[PDB]
């Protein structure tokens, strides 16, 4: 019943915003998983 | 990908190869002056693929007629469509080859052979985009066959980036003019395994089968077989010829039909069957037409495709038909029929629908496919070969014309390789 | 001001590019000879002549003549210039090789001088849009080859895909699993995020929503299209979500590799049906979630969320949404990774889909495209890598890639990175 929403932006066409339901289990950024040149190419 | 060069080698290449020419150009709507008259834009979409639009409404077929002999040209000339052919086209010399594929090959036909180069690079440098060479003979001859090969590794030379083409008529003893065809044949099969992309087997056992079991012609003309000739010629260019999405080029059409170089070598299939006379005939759907791709039946090589694998097939449907039926159809003998075809190249049957039927039927189907059991054609050969190689019979006509025992042992064993190769991947399996 | 640039590569590329500049002239008002009689953020993707003439600020490329020669002799032959309509003589045969190396290196450097010059015209280069097929030669081996020569030239610019996975019902050569695995090996590394579109899932739609019983490209690609302007409408309209490419890898893309979002639109209906109730957005909510409205075929109640954008178009209002989103996490699992939250990030865009005069869709008051990062798109990759085996256990058509220069260890190296990709997959759904 219960839900977290964040507000981003309005413009002239737009309105986007966020939305959490179940939020991250692990807590923190993502822990799981050249070049070339013109010379490299030729 | 445009041009197509078309080469017509023989007394065989030229009668096939000028039954070729009026079909297409009265499927094309172009009458025997050249000029258009039909009532469709799809028969001009692609008609730059066979003809050089010559100055006015003027279509000129893109052919190259060769002979060693004089009299077969001059019979093309005095033809219906005879007219249309380009003048300086027509390249023949005086001194026949007697059915002898070392003639052909080696003495007169080398003598030839610069002055068929002139006009095939006289009409190869005119082209915006050659995809290649298409050539029309048959195998038992020694113009055809001897002359034909060494053309195809003369170009070969001078074109090695073009896709080479053949139609080729394989000869039979049921229909047979020399006792000497199973030379001219074996000596020829080496010279296409190594130098063509794509070989259409032709097989006068299979035409003269057809003719006399199904025609119920009792005395089959050549007439009778180039009818059966000119009708699958007429359904394997289909898709080169007409707007398309499969095959619309040579070398797309090489790219889906060959998985292995030498295996090169196409089973040719039509339906409905019909005589020269039969102009009735009230028959043909979608189902009937379709289930004639395993009829051994409705076979231009005379082998059995049930006694084999298919690797690849291109199958044809002309005339106005549902596509969804055609689809159906298709899936469902592929289905019905699993066993016949090889696991380990999947979607490997592909389908085509042209809206405009061949001339005199409403429906028609062409199937072109790569089946082993092609190594049928190829063993026969072998087998009449070696009957008369094992006592060196007729051989002196061969060695009286510069050639040694070497070149027909080792053509023997390249066409036995090719059958071997045909039986490696028949009873390969998917177990990967 | 924020250019981006369209590159259409082979058959599939240019038809379906045929296919989104007639849509997007529709809903920016510009006729098929570039005039509009007038947000004006239309600029990002129309540049402007000194005559008051709109010009798409894209490039069409093919190895054939034929498909582009269409485009120069059709209705929209006045909206392009004819310098930014590329074609070659000689197609690359549905070879990757031939489209890569021996055909491909005639053309490159002339495709790259025409993206330079558009280039030249833009004051805050966003990036580039490809739009290829995986089968054929040109769409799988000139889009490789392009692709890492605009990785030197235009140094970490953006660069995201519309790449047209193959189907069967609608494949025209037998060695397209090997083109498509050869193309994703080489263009991994060079591209930013893609969006396959399997042609099956395409045909599949247009048979059952649309009631086409043989559906055409011409059906395939009014639908896409639809899709892709639901991509780019908040580019080309001031909106608010993946408001600049950089948004789309930042929203869509945890890992550089995984880097394929599925797509999912809503509604799709037949124009030629009886007049009915128009779809809430609690109904084209719940259609996002249903595996039939997919534009690639997998199963994501098998696999787990990684990121899920929901694009609204037309007259959405963000309670109704949230009301939806809310329903369904009731009635659906919708898993989504450790690492993440289960979450939507949610974009509404004002103008309602538009639909070309005469089409199969018809016009609705409302539409939603969901775009999101799932495991289960490595089925897509599965049945592709599958296909591959078969045919190279032995050794079948290699030689004519062989032929044109390219080495079987070219084959080898290609499959066991769609090996690691799949494994990627795999190890990014662990816990
Ligand atoms: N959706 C869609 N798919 C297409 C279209 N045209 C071709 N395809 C698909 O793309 C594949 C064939 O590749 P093509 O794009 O036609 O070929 P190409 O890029 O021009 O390359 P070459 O002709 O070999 O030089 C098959 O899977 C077709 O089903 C189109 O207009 N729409
Ligand atoms: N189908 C068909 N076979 C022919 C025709 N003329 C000859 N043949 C066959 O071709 C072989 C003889 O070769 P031919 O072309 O006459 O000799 P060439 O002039 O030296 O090439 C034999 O297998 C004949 O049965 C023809 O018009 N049609
Ligand atoms: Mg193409």
């Amino acid at each position: 019943a219960d839900m977290e929403v964040i507000e981003l932006n309005k413009a002239t066409s737009g309105q986007s915003w966020e939305v959490i339901l179940k939020p991250p289990s692990f807590d923190g950024v993502p822990e799981f998983n050249r070049d070339p040149s013109l010379e490299e190419i030729q | 990908m445009r041009e197509i060069v078309h080469i017509q080698a023989g007394q065989c290449g030229n009668q096939i190869g000028a039954k070729f020419w009026e079909v297409i150009s009265d499927e094309h709507g172009i009458d025997p002056t050249g000029s258009y008259h039909g009532d469709s834009d799809l028969q001009l979409e692609r008609i730059n693929v066979y003809y050089n639009e010559a100055t006015g409404n003027k279509y000129v077929p893109r052919a190259i007629l060769v002979d060693l002999e004089p009299g077969t040209m001059d019979s093309v000339r005095s033809g219906p469509f005879g007219q249309i052919f380009r003048p300086d086209n027509f390249v023949f010399g005086q001194s026949g080859a007697g059915n002898n594929w070392a003639k052909g090959h080696y003495t007169e036909g080398a003598e030839l052979v610069d002055s068929v180069l002139d006009v095939v690079r006289k009409e190869s440098e005119s082209c915006d985009c050659l995809q290649g060479f298409q050539l029309t003979h048959s195998l038992g001859g020694g113009t055809g066959s001897g002359m034909g090969t060494l053309l195809i590794s003369k170009i070969r030379e001078e074109y090695p980036d073009r896709i080479m083409n053949t139609f080729s008529v394989m000869p039979s003893p049921k229909v047979s003019d020399t006792v000497v065809e199973p030379y001219n044949a074996t000596l020829s099969v080496h010279q296409l395994v190594e130098n063509t992309d794509e070989t259409y087997s032709i097989d006068n056992e299979a035409l003269y089968d057809i003719c006399f079991r199904t025609l119920k012609l009792t005395t089959p003309t050549y007439g009778d077989l180039n009818h059966l000739v000119s009708a699958t010629m007429s359904g394997v260019t289909t898709c080169l010829r007409f707007p398309g999405q499969l095959n619309a080029d040579l070398r797309k059409l090489a790219v889906n039909m060959v998985p292995f170089p030498r295996l090169h070598f196409f089973m040719p299939g039509f339906a409905p069957l019909t005589s020269r006379g039969s102009q009735q005939y009230r028959a043909l759907t979608v189902p009937e037409l379709t289930q004639q791709m395993f009829d051994s039946k409705n076979m231009m090589a005379a082998c059995d495709p049930r006694h084999g694998r298919y690797l690849t097939v291109a199958a044809i449907f002309r005339g106005r038909m549902s596509m969804k039926e055609v689809d159906e159809q298709m899936l469902n003998v592929q289905n019905k029929n699993s066993s016949y075809f090889v696991e380990w190249i999947p979607n490997n049957v592909k389908t085509a629908v042209c809206d405009i039927p061949p001339r005199g039927l409403k429906m028609s189907a062409t199937f072109i496919g790569n089946s082993t059991a092609i190594q049928e054609l190829f063993k026969r050969i072998s087998e009449q070969f070696t009957a008369m190689f094992r006592r060196k019979a007729f051989l002196h006509w061969y060695t009286g014309e510069g050639m040694d025992e070497m070149e027909f042992t080792e053509a023997e064993s390249n066409m036995n390789d090719l059958v071997s190769e045909y039986q490696q991947y028949q009873d390969a399996t998917a177990d990967e | 001001m924020r250019e981006c640039i369209s590159i259409h590569v082979g058959q599939a590329g240019v038809q379906i590019g045929n296919a989104c500049w007639e849509l997007y002239c529709l809903e920016h008002g510009i006729q098929p000879d570039g005039q509009m009689p007038s947000d004006d953020s239309f600029n990002t993707f129309f540049s402007e002549t000194g005559a008051g003439k709109h010009v798409p600020r894209a490039v069409f490329v093919d190895l054939e003549p034929t498909v582009i020669d269409e485009v120069r002799t059709g209705t929209y032959r006045q909206l392009f210039h004819p310098e930014q309509l590329i074609t070659g003589k000689e197609d690359a045969a549905n070879n990757y090789a031939r489209g890569h190396y021996t055909i491909g290196k005639e053309i490159i450097d002339l495709v790259l001088d025409r993206i330079r010059k558009l280039a030249d015209q833009c004051t805050g280069l966003q990036g580039f849009l490809v739009f290829h097929s995986f089968g054929g030669g040109t769409g799988s081996g000139f889009t490789s080859l392009l692709m890492e020569r605009l990785s030197v030239d235009y140094g970490k610019k953006s660069k995201l895909e519309f790449s047209i996975y193959p189907a069967p019902q609608v494949s025209t050569a037998v060695v397209e699993p090997y083109n498509s695995i050869l193309t994703t090996h080489t263009t991994l590394e060079h591209s930013d995020c893609a969006f396959m579109v399997d042609n099956e899932a395409i045909y599949d739609i247009c048979r059952r929503n649309l009631d086409i019983e043989r559906p055409t490209y011409t059906n395939l690609n009014r639908l896409i299209s639809q899709i892709v302007s639901s991509i780019t409408a908040s580019l080309r309209f001031d909106g608010a979500l993946n408001v600049d490419l950089t948004e789309f890898q930042t929203n869509l893309v945890p890992y550089p590799r995984i880097h394929f979002p599925l797509a999912t639109y809503a509604p799709v209906i037949s124009a030629e049906k009886a007049y009915h109730e128009q779809l809430s957005v609690a109904e084209i909510t719940n259609a996002c979630f249903e595996p039939a409205n997919q534009m690639v075929k997998c199963d994501p109640r098998h696999g787990k969320y990684m990121a899920c954008c929901l694009l609204y178009r037309g007259d959405v209002v963000p309670k109704d949404v949230n009301a939806a989103i809310a329903t369904i996490k009731t009635k659906r699992s919708i898993q989504f990774v450790d690492w993440c939250p289960t979450g939507f990030k949610v974009g509404i865009n004002y103008q309602p889909p538009t639909v070309v005069p005469g089409g199969d869709l018809a016009k609705v008051q409302r539409a939603v495209c969901m775009l999101s990062n799932t495991t289960a798109i490595a089925e897509a990759w599965a049945r592709l890598d599958h296909k591959f085996d078969l045919m190279y256990a032995k050794r079948a058509f290699v030689h004519w890639y062989v032929g044109e220069g390219m080495e079987e260890g070219e084959f080898s190296e290609a499959r066991e990175d769609m090996a690691a990709l799949e494994k990627d997959y795999e190890e990014v759904g662990v816990d």
